[PDB]
């Protein structure tokens, strides 16, 4: 981990720009040094981790930091052992991090690649003064809307989308329209499947998602936001559609 | 234990919503026999102006013996229900016999006749059991005991005790004369809140912003007064004679419904 | 050449079909019904709602009900009614002689019309016989 | 788990195990359903009956060697 770190450090002092530190789960880390910590005899702190838990880890975690030369910003997995923020491994990397993004496997499964969770992930980032407050408002809502759809799922089996109300059938239909737009063709997936690969920036999927959930595309159909970049490139995908729904 | 008890609590859930759903889906089957039989009752009432001598389902001239009927629930853990149920039931029933009224009570709920069945300081006989969609049968075996016990005049004033679909968190249980079946048409309630039929109350079940909740229907069908001429085959008793007891049976087998 | 028939029941609709021929029993007879029957009003009770339609003379057993016959749309509001051959002989004969059982039991005027109403559940059973 | 995925299985196991996996998933789902099937949706009722008989598919005897081209 520090000579990755130091790697990616000479990276940002010297060349002034962005380094991404992809350091593998941090659980490894923490379990090295409790494994070098009883081969030295020096005695075991709580569960089993190092005493020096805290200063070693924030010693990794630390030099993660944007100087006025450049960033050098770190994207640490994270394995809970026996799945709890309690312990001290865990709590001693999440006292650290500063964005939390779950990936999901039964997303996953469904293919909505990427397959980070929209609910379940946090950061601490998103606030308003931050982000932005138009940022931090789209952002609520869609968190709001996924939520509401979450929820809502349990009831589609049984009352069928027509059923229920059409004040929030249109939530429904929304956020089966954000669920997909957030799945997005990569650079990378280009060797899978063919798609060329689009990226996004911000202010581009700010407004795509202001115009999805504010209400004019509530028109277009559910697959035409499934893999696609902007959201014009998504209205485009929708005319198309369109165009060979006569034939 | 408690993850499992979580998922088996959540699929008796999911099931419940569906069970509530397809009996729904039983009401709006039967919206239409109710819709046709509540605009050809006033039809009768149209083309004779209660000008009757019939109908011994009409012998309201006093109280002398009521049959509160209660239907109840029956199944395990029962929500809230078949306590507050059996409460007002017990609650009639001292009211009746203040009066001096020699209550019988014929029960329809599995659980609510083993209660019953358990203190016979309640006059309680002849219980049935009818569960997870009251059938035509049942009803008909229901209808036919109560209209037998009305044809002979010692069961008079014979309320029923099921509980309106007002809301999904609690439904008060409400009470109401069916017997005398009112020819007008208006199968009024216990004397203060009496109501008009063609003015039903259909209950759809939608979603709300997101929760599970029950928006009533107070839905109006306008009935047809009388086809141009309307010749007229039977006597004028005898239509209402025979045309009472399926009403009878039509608001029986709606009061099984929606307290099921 | 048929009538819009729509026979109820409290939680069905029966046999939603158009008939030609329609023997619905009332109390006084069993009135028959052509094509453009006037507009009247029977009290169909028990008997069976004999209907000739092309194919045969389908035979339904209702319990007992009221029909409101306009001009080539009857809607009939039965109590019990059971179309076609949903009911079948044998069980239906030995329910007859059940119903039997039931008629000679007992107890003045409360108990002797759920009799009469027994002996109309043995008059549904009569139906399986004739198919 | 299993960190290979299909990856490792030959075209036939990548086709039909696939959907194997996909019913065993939905027949786990509804499994908190497995008795209380009260005569529910027939998407519900099939779905559930498939699972039941999968898990028999999958139960196999004692040193019972299943050599690929049964398996399938």
């Amino acid at each position: 981990g520090l000579t990755a770190l130091t790697m990616a450090e000479y990276f940002r002092d010297v060349n002034e720009q962005d380094v991404l530190l992809f350091i593998d789960n941090i659980f490894r880390f923490v379990q090295a040094g409790s494994e070098v910590s009883a081969l030295l005899g020096r005695m075991p702190s709580a569960v089993g981790y190092q005493p020096t838990l805290s200063t070693e880890m924030g010693s990794l975690q630390e030099r993660i930091t944007s100087t006025k030369e450049g960033s050098i910003t770190s994207i640490q997995a994270v394995y809970v052992p026996a799945d709890d923020l309690t312990d001290p491994a865990p709590a001693t990397t999440f006292a650290h991090l500063d964005a939390t993004t779950v990936l999901s496997r039964g997303l996953a499964a469904k293919g909505i690649y990427p397959a980070v969770d929209p609910l379940d992930s946090t950061s601490t980032m998103l606030q308003p003064r931050i982000v932005g407050e138009e940022h931090y408002e789209i952002a609520q809502r869609v968190k709001e809307t996924l939520q509401r759809y979450k929820e809502l799922q349990d009831i589609i089996a049984i009352l069928g989308l027509d059923e229920l109300s059409e004040e929030d059938r249109l939530t429904v239909a929304r956020a089966r329209k954000i669920e997909r737009f957030l799945s997005q063709p990569f650079f990378v997936a280009e060797v899978f499947t063919g798609s060329p690969g689009k990226y996004v920036g911000l202010a581009e999927t700010i407004r795509g998602f202001q115009l999805i959930l504010s209400g004019e595309l509530d028109s277009l159909p559910e697959q035409a936001f499934y893999l696609v970049g902007n959201i014009d490139e998504a209205t485009a995908k929708a005319m198309n559609l369109e165009m060979e729904s006569k034939l | 234990s408690v993850k499992n008890t979580q998922k088996i609590t959540e699929a008796m859930k999911l099931v419940a919503a569906a069970k509530v759903r397809r009996a729904q889906e039983a009401v709006v089957n039967g919206r239409p026999f109710s819709e046709t039989l509540v605009e050809v009752l006033y039809n009768m009432n149209e083309q004779l102006q209660t000008e009757d001598v019939d109908v011994p389902l009409t012998k309201i001239r006093t109280v002398k013996k009521v049959a509160l009927m209660v239907v109840t629930g029956d199944r395990g853990l029962c929500g809230g229900f078949n306590n507050m149920l059996l409460k007002k039931a017990e609650s009639r029933i001292a009211e009746l016999k203040k009066l001096g009224v020699d209550y019988t009570i014929i029960s329809i709920g599995k659980k609510g006749n083993t209660y019953f069945i358990r203190r016979p300081e309640i006059p309680v006989d002849r219980y049935f059991d009818g569960t997870n969609l009251p059938t035509a049968k049942e009803a008909q075996a229901i209808a036919d005991d109560v209209f037998s016990l009305f044809v002979s005049e010692e069961v008079d004033k014979v309320e029923m005790l099921y509980t309106k679909f007002v809301s999904l968190v609690k439904s008060d249980p409400v009470i109401h004369t069916l017997l005398p079946l009112s020819p007008k048409g208006e199968i009024c309630d216990i004397n203060g809140k009496c109501v008009d039929a063609a003015e039903d109350e259909l209950f759809r079940l939608t979603t709300k912003e997101g929760k599970l909740t029950v928006e009533r229907d107070m839905i109006k069908t306008e009935t047809p007064a009388f086809s141009p001429i309307l010749e007229f085959e039977q006597d004028p008793a005898q239509i209402l004679d025979a045309l009472l007891p399926l009403y009878l049976n039509s608001q029986i087998l709606r009061a099984l419904q929606e307290s099921l | 050449m048929t009538l819009n028939l729509c026979v109820l029941t409290p939680n069905r609709s029966i046999w939603n079909s158009e008939v030609k021929e329609i023997i619905l029993s009332t109390n006084s007879g069993q009135i028959g019904v052509l094509p453009n029957h006037a507009p009247t009003a029977t009290a169909v009770d028990i008997g069976i709602l004999r209907i000739r339609l092309n194919d045969q003379w389908l035979t339904l057993a209702l319990m007992g009900g009221f029909a409101r016959i306009g001009n080539n749309e009857i809607t009939i509001l039965v109590n019990d009614a059971e179309r076609g051959s949903d009911i079948d002989p044998q069980e239906a004969q030995q329910t007859l002689e059940i119903a039997e059982a039931n008629l000679r039991k007992a107890e003045g005027k409360r108990q002797k019309i759920e009799a009469n109403l027994a002996l109309r559940r043995a008059r549904t059973r009569v139906e399986a016989s004739n198919t | 788990v299993s960190r290979v995925g299909s990856a490792a299985q030959i075209k036939a196991m990548k086709k039909v195990a696939g959907k194997l996996k996909l019913e065993l998933a939905q027949f786990a789902e509804l499994e908190a359903f497995a008795q209380f099937a009260s005569d529910l949706d027939k998407a519900t009722q099939n779905q559930l009956a498939r699972g039941q008989r999968l898990r028999e598919l999958l139960k196999q005897p004692q040193s019972a060697p299943l050599t690929v081209e049964e398996q399938v």
